[PDB]
């Protein structure tokens, strides 16, 4: 007669409420939870027949940020579990999930990583599953948290010695988290997050192009273009970086440009940046004749179709081809040029008002000094 | 059915002395008339 | 359904008595029979007639408590640990 | 470690401190620390010596090692197989299921794959692979799920290429393990199989496991993916595919009471001293006696049971008790429910004759305690299992004991023992 | 790991005379904190070339 | 290095290696007459057994012909059949060691063919 619900929520909470002190093991509690509130067929729109409260949720957290020994299997249980926990009523589940800086340490430990460094498809899908969940109970409350929460992931895994910079963790879950974060909508992010993931995308694409490997070796079956290569893996998350990048640069800016709106835009905030277009434009004169480079370009065109006037597009490229290698200075050195980047700089100076712009600025002595 | 597992409730009653070997072969008994009357099929 | 009550409960007093003079083998089939009485009544056995609340935290540390689980080793072997997962399952499914 | 150490003292206060806590420190009732063979042969090399053995009894070693075992054989189950199995054997090195199971992909386009469930490998030399996937240019991983008619204990997953083309092997294999066939879970990250003629993939830890989904990546150089066999091998719970101790069983503490009883002739008397008063110790020796071999052999089990029987009276009448009458413990309470009262064996037999034919103070009593047994078992004959169902082996013993106690002219009144009225209880017992 | 390994064959083969204890124990810290690690965070599936014959770390007396 | 490779079902390697027990890598030195610009380095494995491709190849370069330098980390080639090595920046060479790595699940490493691919400073084959 009486449900069995209040009993199995009390004992789960205990539980959960001991991971803390080592007296229960988090797969096996994990599993049993999945297991019991299942009711077989595990679905991510499940609504758990057993409700955690908000202390287990955190304790839960808190054990993922510092287990040690956290398999794929211990993951992917983890990923079922928290999507499952999205979907629980308990603020929603969700908004308790995110608002959690240990559910961005526990997401760069699942995506930081004779064995695949990948987590095979399943693994994959659960990720997917889970952040596709998180984003639809934020959705129609909070979504712009959810955005933030995905670009502070995003540039955590960019940052220098993070994973996407060392190469290291599962690739196949890094390309599929870059893959949902752009179809998100990025509106009302603060210009602090935006412009840090901008920074630290634009350095860890230039580091990929300038630390590219001396010698390459494919099988006959891929036949991909390489990084450096305009106008047609670890390229593939650079190119979806770049992706973001350009994505990023066309929001609008609030009024007080501090967060994306909803007329200035983030790619006013990048051209004034000199180190970011600095390595922009490096990255590209690295590259040759949809790629890496061809990001690049996309990113720069764009930054110059939202530039608020020409001199700011023109400012950059004149910096850059008013010194050498790596902003050096002397008699002889003059800055790289390439193809795909004189191809730019030819579309910026496409208009009147653009080459007259070009030449007030000392545009065209600048070029003639550099051909002699 | 109800007199075997009748048999069962007596034979545990101490938990609530054992014969284990007498309730090893009432529950293989009460398991195998059960089954006849598909997680389990490990066993 | 009450002297059905009755040895449900003392089956799962019999689980939780189990140490090393009692055998996993034994403990499978002593988990098959208590789940198949509890879902064979027609006011199908809900958990809580069955347990009171230390006795189910002991049922479900017995899977996942670390005093009887040691990572690799598990309580009563994959076979007992399987078996009361698919117990607790059932007695829930015919709950719910 | 323990040769640098300055003191014995220095290298038992870690041990002690592991011994005291559970699992990463933690406390509880029924928490014991983990031991291995491994641990267990450093613990008993660093009480190799008389000083070392002395300070671990100092230090409360041998309480602890009582305690914990007790403690632990309450927490454990015996995985050994007992008479339920064997009734399951009555009603009729691991084994390959692969053949009795269900092979599916989730492509609609590939090839059955039920050639590779055989449990005959095709030729080595076979030029054309048993089965063949063809990859789509966007496809990286093709699934191939076997279903099993029933759960097993999967042990290890063997997946043979085709031996002619290794090109067309995998280049890596994902395995996920379903207990109930329908929610897959992945064991780990995929294995990398390229360049492998045969791919051999052990579960560390058996899995209860229904389905087996290996999802097999594209080969690095080639648009096909060809197999020859799967195996999946494990056991059944059941039947006849159903074919460390220390580390899974409270034995590893009987071992080092017996080390800290045996090894040091000498300080035995001062460490059974030490052993003889915690609860329920001779209860769980005893059951750790009559159970399946586990890592201790018996003799060293009835070395610890009567050294701590015979360390005085009261403890030398309990295990008497315990052998003959009532075995079981006097949640977290150890129990020991598991056993019939009063069985016999050779180990029993042997130690109810030591008990009573050890010449000491105490031998009197035990013998009294015999004898009593004896009429209390004569008198529920006339009419408490261990009462109902005396072992005719214990009896005999009790007849040998007092054979050889008169044979050997010990130091008490043994025909006082002896009444008139014991006689003719066994008399009339006999003849009913 | 080819050259991490020759490290540790080169370091096992030097004199740690007159060596600051901090150092010593902070190494010994750290290098028993990994081994434990590795051998709690070992895979739940081995899979080895009939060629590779190694004994598994959690394995004692080979 | 013979410009001819054998044929693709040619059923016994030619050339293989033995590898003693504690052997990793097996060496192979080309000389060249002159140093050239050398743009590719290509490596045809036993097509028949295909478990006794190397499973790395660490690729160094010599442009005096004396002092070998490495070109990059070993390139993964288990499960290849034909093995490229493309010089991002071809290179002057005089020498090319190739060090490839005991297979993965074979005791004996079996090769085809071995091209040096690129250009000289002058003459017919000197063809952003």
């Amino acid at each position: 007669q009486l449900s069995s619900v209040p009993m199995l929520n009390v004992c789960f909470n205990k539980l959960f409420s001991m991971l803390q002190v080592h007296h229960v093991q988090l797969e096996s509690l994990l599993q049993l939870w999945l297991t019991l509130s299942l009711n077989f067929l595990y679905n991510a729109n499940r609504i758990p027949v057993i409700s955690l409260n908000q202390a287990s949720i955190t304790s839960f957290l808190t054990v993922l940020a510092w287990y040690p020994n956290t398999l794929l299997r211990t993951w992917c249980l983890v990923l079922h579990s928290l999507t499952l926990m999205t979907n629980m009523q308990l603020e929603s589940t969700a908004h308790l999930l995110v608002s959690d800086p240990n559910l961005i340490h526990v997401l760069v430990k699942f995506l930081s990583g004779q064995h695949s460094p990948q987590v095979g498809p399943t693994a994959t899908q659960a990720m997917q599953e889970f952040l596709t969940r998180l984003q639809v109970h934020l959705s129609s409350t909070c979504p712009q948290i959810f955005s933030e929460f995905l670009l502070k992931l995003i540039h955590i895994l960019s940052t220098e010695r993070g994973a996407f910079q060392t190469g290291q963790g599962p690739l196949d879950a890094q390309v599929k988290l870059l893959e949902f974060t752009l179809e998100q909508n990025f509106e009302v992010v603060s210009v602090s997050t935006i412009s840090a993931v901008i920074e630290s995308v634009t350095f860890l694409v230039h580091h990929y192009i300038t630390c590219s490997d001396k010698v390459m070796s494919r099988s006959g079956s891929d036949s991909s273009v390489g990084a450096r290569a305009c106008f047609g893996t670890r390229d593939q998350l650079m190119f979806d970086l770049l992706k973001l990048v350009n994505i990023l640069v066309q929001l609008p800016l609030s009024g007080n440009r501090e967060y994306s709106a909803r007329p200035a835009y983030v790619a006013d905030l990048v051209l004034a940046n000199q180190q970011i277009m600095s390595q922009i434009l490096s990255a590209l004169g690295l590259c040759n004749s949809i790629s890496v480079g061809d990001g690049l370009f996309t990113i720069l065109t764009t930054l110059s179709k939202k530039a608020s006037t020409v001199h700011m597009m023109l400012q950059p490229i004149l910096t850059y081809m008013a010194c050498g290698y790596m902003g050096r200075q002397g008699s002889l050195a003059t800055c790289q040029l390439s193809e795909p980047l004189l191809w730019f700089i030819l579309r910026v100076l496409d208009t009147s008002d653009a080459l007259k712009a070009f030449h007030d600025m000392g545009g065209v002595q600048l070029i003639c000094n550099n051909m002699v | 059915l109800e007199s075997l597992l009748n048999l069962l409730d007596n034979l545990l009653s101490p938990l609530q002395v054992l014969d284990i070997p007498m309730i090893s072969w009432v529950v293989m008994l009460v398991s195998r008339l059960l089954d006849y009357v598909n997680q389990w099929s490990f066993i | 359904h009450e002297r059905c009550i009755s040895v449900v409960q003392k089956l799962v007093l019999f689980l939780l008595s189990m140490d090393f003079t009692c055998h996993a083998d034994l403990l499978l089939f002593v988990c098959k029979v208590l789940a198949r009485i509890a879902n064979a009544t027609r006011p199908t056995i809900h958990l809580c007639e069955i347990v009171n609340e230390p006795q189910l935290e002991r049922l479900l540390l017995l899977l996942v408590g670390t005093d009887f689980n040691r990572g690799d080793i598990s309580w009563g072997g994959a076979w007992a640990q399987y078996s009361l997962t698919c117990m607790l399952q059932d007695i829930l499914a015919g709950e719910l | 470690l323990s040769k640098k150490a300055s003191t014995v003292h220095m290298m038992l206060q870690p041990i002690l401190t592991y011994m005291a806590c559970g699992y990463m420190g933690r406390q509880g009732s029924l928490a014991t620390c983990q031991l291995s063979e491994p641990l267990l042969w450093f613990i008993l090399r660093v009480l190799d010596t008389s000083d070392a053995l002395k300070a671990f009894h100092d230090m409360g070693g041998v309480q602890l090692i009582c305690n914990n075992m007790v403690t632990s054989t309450r927490a454990i189950v015996n995985t050994a197989r007992s008479m339920v199995s064997t009734i399951m054997k009555f009603l009729d090195g691991i084994h390959n299921f692969a053949p009795l199971g269900t092979i599916t992909s989730s492509s609609p386009t590939a090839q059955p794959a039920e050639v590779l469930l055989q449990a005959t490998p095709p030729h080595r030399r076979a030029r054309s692979a048993a089965w063949s996937y063809i990859f789509l240019p966007e496809e990286a991983w093709c699934d191939l799920t076997i279903h099993l008619p029933a759960a097993v204990l999967l042990k290890e997953i063997h997946i043979q290429p085709h031996l002619a083309s290794l090109a067309t092997c995998p280049s890596s294999v994902s395995v996920e393990v379903s207990a109930d066939g329908v929610n897959m879970l992945p064991l780990s990250t995929p294995v990398v199989t390229s360049g492998l003629t045969y791919i051999k993939i052990q579960l560390v830890k058996a899995e209860v496991a229904s389905a087996v989904c290996l999802r097999l990546h594209r080969p690095r150089d080639a648009s096909t993916l060809g197999l020859s066999q799967i195996k999946l091998l494990g056991l059944t719970a059941f039947g006849t595919t159903s074919s460390d101790q220390v580390s899974k069983t409270s034995i590893g503490w009987l071992r080092l009471l017996h080390h800290c009883l045996t090894h040091i002739s000498d300080l035995e008397g001062m460490m059974a001293s030490a052993a003889a008063p915690t609860a329920n110790l001779l209860q769980t020796c005893a059951a750790l006696l009559m159970s399946p071999y586990c890592g201790m052999h018996s003799p060293n089990i009835e070395v610890v049971l009567v050294k701590i029987g015979l360390q005085s009276t009261r403890i030398g009448l309990k295990l008497i008790d315990i052998l003959l009458r009532n075995c079981a413990a006097s949640l977290n309470s150890p129990l020991l429910f598991g056993r019939l009262n009063g069985l016999s064996s050779d180990s029993t037999i042997d130690i109810l004759y030591q008990l009573g034919t050890t010449q000491d103070p105490g031998t009197k009593d035990r013998i009294q305690a015999l004898l009593k047994w004896v009429s209390d078992s004569a008198r529920v004959a006339a009419m408490e299992y261990g009462l109902l169902m005396p072992s005719p082996s214990h009896l005999h013993c009790v007849a040998a004991i007092l054979w050889h106690s008169y044979e050997l002219l010990v130091e008490y009144d043994l025909p006082a023992l002896l009444d008139q009225e014991l006689f003719e209880l066994l008399f009339n017992w006999s003849m009913s």
